[PDB]
DNA sequence: AGCATCGTTAATCGATGTATATATCTGACACGTGCCTGGAGACTAGGGAGTAATCCCCTTGGCGGTTAAAACGCGGGGGACAGCGCGTACGTGCGTTTAAGCGGTGCTAGAGCTGTCTACGACCAATTGAGCGGCCTCGGCACCGGGATTCTGAT
DNA sequence: ATCAGAATCCCGGTGCCGAGGCCGCTCAATTGGTCGTAGACAGCTCTAGCACCGCTTAAACGCACGTACGCGCTGTCCCCCGCGTTTTAACCGCCAAGGGGATTACTCCCTAGTCTCCAGGCACGTGTCAGATATATACATCGATTAACGATGCT
């Protein structure tokens, strides 16, 4: 399937990025969890003003207003 | 043969360090339409938006992973355990 | 594409690309990276085949075949309408235009056949067939 | 079509703070995205500001404590100053 | 379908490409003369694969993922005319200019060419210099379905093309009369397609394609004694379910 | 008291990654240009905001009597914390696959713009009844007093 | 596993101040008409998004192995809890002064609106250099083993 396609050295390049220095073999399957709960978050409300709109393109400003619609604001890609 | 925890550390200057984006593009964009399949049927998708999705998605995990080291940190320990994960997310009031 | 970094430093002369057809569009990388490739004097174009029926590139290809056209790049789409009163049509577009991309490109292209330099080819060697469908998977 | 931008502004500015160094595309647009968010914020303080008070018209005290609002601390008092400098000047020539 | 995907009897009578695959194999390795096919790449050139080792006709395979070595080690396994193989595998667009063949015969076309560059392309690689056989090439289309449509946008485009490289066909010394000879001929063929835009299950049609020779029919008359003869049919739950699980 | 040996901290050397100096090569950045639509100037009406005057009610302040609550102390038991040892789970490196990345082809669906044209909402005059402030009941709930019940702790 | 006993639930009784219904009295909600215009719908263009394969190679995956650390266990000690006693400041009830919120009447001048005119800024090009990459060379740092210095013991 997909969501196994995030990588074990990924998830471990993240950590790494985040100042962890070991990491528990069991942080994998929880981050997968916690990534796909985020992303529908963000894809149900980008869907949302994508079907508002009444087009079948979901643009970069639909994801723009689902992240500033869920308080976390994104610079650089329009706003 | 490095003692046991440089080269982690080593790999902590190094992406620190750049602005590399650190999960590959297609497996994420598949992630994506599936996870958008669920909602509505045969949607399009800009680069730009998966370019977003990945954006806030890397940040909010390397967020969680700080957050995540500092609950490890400080119950005495240098490896985060899944237990860390979902406390900082329960403390945020994300759950 | 990879390797330009090295073999596009030495001077060249007669270069021999094959299958032209591959080489297509002028847009496409490898085109505008074989000018990263300085400069070969000779050069030439191998293909089984002319370009793709629709033929919007044939600037494309007497482009990098030749100093001809390069100068004026959006030319000839209006001349291209002989293609895209069968008798009326055919004679002034296709019979005028066509006679003129002929007037023109003789000493270019070189074309034979199997059964001009043998006559060995034992047929047309061309057939089809039809088949059939199951109710199955005629329902899908 | 034409989409208008702050573009040119920031790289006014910036020409006045570091005349000797450029800026990316990205950078830019990460600045104009940020011209653009502050902007909408002190909009919509001034407008509550308006509301609660059951005025109609947003005037430079509106402006002025949706700005001692959003912006901590010395961002306020510079913020305020340069302002009120600004609409000083503006008026009195 | 199945849930244990072993090798079964109903996967080559699940479509009519098998049924008359089935047909001919009998009749190819008793000719023995050789055939080329191209496909689609991916599921199909498995499934295939899947069919000829399930009546065991062995099989050369070739396409764009694998390597030089056995590129060119391939190729070489062809050069002998020893060869106990007739068919084997070979990706239009990947191994269409992967080969050059004096000692082919005949050739197949699913893919019917969403190019014609590519399906004239690859199809010369059965004619060739010094050629001691006679060449059968097959176009193998299934009725009431978009493929023939392709096939007729493809004629379609051989005729737009026909304007352009079948014009360009008559220069080599910038000749005269020749071009209005294929102009009258030739339009005569676009012509006779004019009309062409707007069964073969018994042994006899499909030995005359291969047959060549009275020789040919004669000898495939011992294949007439099971496939006919023969000392179940082609054909629910299937189409109600798949209506199901395809709904998504 | 001196010398020798042992213990352990005192010492240098190599291999890897990391920084520096030069060359080179390109794709994104800086600047000029034609044009056009939005910004500036000028003029007018009117309604919202400023401003004076008055009214009153809710804030502040004080005082005195009650008393629940906070401060202060004092035993002591249980939990914070350090140490120690075990076992196993994760870092680390190497050989082997494998899809990611880049390119290139073929198609076409829907983003994006325009041109009409019309139903629909803003706006003003007329009208009136739903909701609200002031004003009355009366009863559900706070408070209390007693008894029965339950949960905690030392035998 | 059990009674003494302190805290809590349960039940009956009592008094009260806020919930709930009524009644004028508006003034905003409803109706009836216009009038301009935002967007609904049809049409046209053409760009970027979709699928797929060819081909290379950096990354992922599987595995062998070592040892760093998580966790369980134990001992110690210290410090925060449970309770008694004593003090004090919260609380409540009342009374009083007054000033700042709330409203109304009057007026004026700042901005919405429209018309007119033009240049500030924008898409489109053009050239061109900052730095990203590559090669060469040297420094920082970790990991290893040494090999010296000091102390203790023996003669």
């Amino acid at each position: 399937d997909n969501i196994q396609g995030i990588t074990k050295p990924a998830i471990r390049r993240l950590a790494r990025r985040g100042g962890v220095k070991r990491i528990s073999g069991l942080i994998y399957e929880e981050t997968r969890g916690v990534l796909k709960v985020f992303l529908e978050n963000v894809i149900r409300d980008a869907v949302t003003y994508t079907e508002h709109a009444k087009r079948k393109t979901v643009t970069a400003m639909d994801v723009v207003y689902a992240l500033k619609r869920q308080g976390r604001t994104l610079y650089g890609f329009g706003g | 043969r490095y003692r046991p925890g440089t080269v982690a550390l080593r790999e902590i200057r190094r992406y620190q360090k750049s602005t590399e984006l650190l999960i590959r593009k297609l497996p994420f964009q598949r992630l994506v339409r599936e996870i958008a399949q669920d909602f509505k049927t045969d949607l399009r998708f800009q680069s730009s938006a998966v370019m977003a999705l990945q954006e806030a998605s890397e940040a909010y995990l390397v967020a969680l992973f700080e957050d995540t080291n500092l609950c490890a940190i400080h119950a005495k320990r240098v490896t985060i355990m899944p237990k860390d994960i979902q406390l900082a997310r329960r403390i945020r009031g994300e759950r | 594409i990879k390797e330009r970094a090295l073999l596009s430093k030495v001077k060249w002369v007669h270069m021999i690309i094959d299958e032209g057809h591959r080489m297509k569009n002028a847009q496409s990388k490898l085109s505008l990276t074989l000018n990263t490739h300085y400069h070969a004097d000779y050069r030439l174009i191998l293909t089984g085949t002319p370009l793709q029926n629709n033929l919007p590139e044939l600037w494309a290809l007497l482009n990098f075949v030749l100093p001809k056209i390069f100068n004026s790049v959006k030319s000839f789409d209006e001349w291209f309408n002989t293609p895209f009163d069968k008798i009326e049509l055919s004679e002034e577009e296709t019979l005028l235009v066509i006679r003129r991309l002929h007037k023109v490109l003789r000493p270019f292209l070189l074309r034979r056949l199997k059964k001009d330099v043998e006559k060995e080819l034992p047929d047309k060697v061309e057939k089809v067939v039809k088949c059939k469908m199951s109710a199955l998977q005629q329902i899908m | 079509t034409r989409k208008e931008s702050y573009a040119i502004y920031v790289y006014k500015v910036l020409k006045q703070v570091h005349p000797d160094t450029g800026i990316s595309s990205k950078a830019m647009s990460i600045m104009n995205s940020f011209v653009n968010d502050v902007f909408e914020r002190i909009a919509g303080e001034a407008s509550r500001l308006a509301h609660y008070n059951k005025r109609s018209t947003i005037t430079s005290r509106e402006i002025q404590t949706a700005v001692r609002l959003l912006l901590p601390g010395e961002l306020a008092k510079h913020a305020v100053s340069e302002g009120t400098k600004a609409v000083t000047k503006y008026t009195s020539a | 379908i199945n849930p244990t995907r072993e090798t079964n009897d109903d996967i080559w009578r699940v479509a009519g490409k098998f049924e008359l695959l089935d047909r001919i194999l009998p009749k190819l390795k008793a000719t023995g003369h050789r055939v080329l096919i191209f496909f689609q790449m991916t599921q199909i050139m498995d499934i295939m694969e899947d069919f000829l080792r399930y009546i065991n006709i062995k099989y050369l395979r070739l396409d764009g993922h694998t390597k030089s070595d056995e590129r060119s080690e391939l190729l070489r396994l062809f050069n002998a005319p020893d060869s106990e193989y007739l068919c084997f595998i070979l990706s239009t667009r990947a191994g269409g200019l992967g080969l050059n063949l004096q000692t082919a015969d005949t050739v197949i076309i699913f893919d019917t060419d969403w190019n014609p560059h590519q399906d004239l392309q690859a199809q010369d690689r059965a004619h060739r210099i010094g050629q001691k056989n006679e060449v059968r090439i097959l176009r193998l289309i299934t009725t009431n379905s978009v493929e023939e449509v392709i096939l007729e946008r493809a004629y379609k485009k051989l005729d737009i093309d026909g304007k352009v490289i079948q014009a360009g066909k008559f220069d080599n010394k910038s000749t005269s009369e020749e071009q209005e000879a294929l102009l009258r001929s030739l339009l005569d063929a676009e012509e006779e397609r004019r009309k062409k835009r707007e069964e073969e299950l018994k042994d006899s049609e499909i030995n005359e394609i291969l047959a060549r020779n009275d020789e040919e029919m004669a000898v495939l008359t011992r294949m007439d004694e099971d496939r006919s003869k023969k000392e179940k049919s082609r054909l629910r739950e299937e189409s109600e379910s798949a209506a199901v699980y395809n709904g998504r």
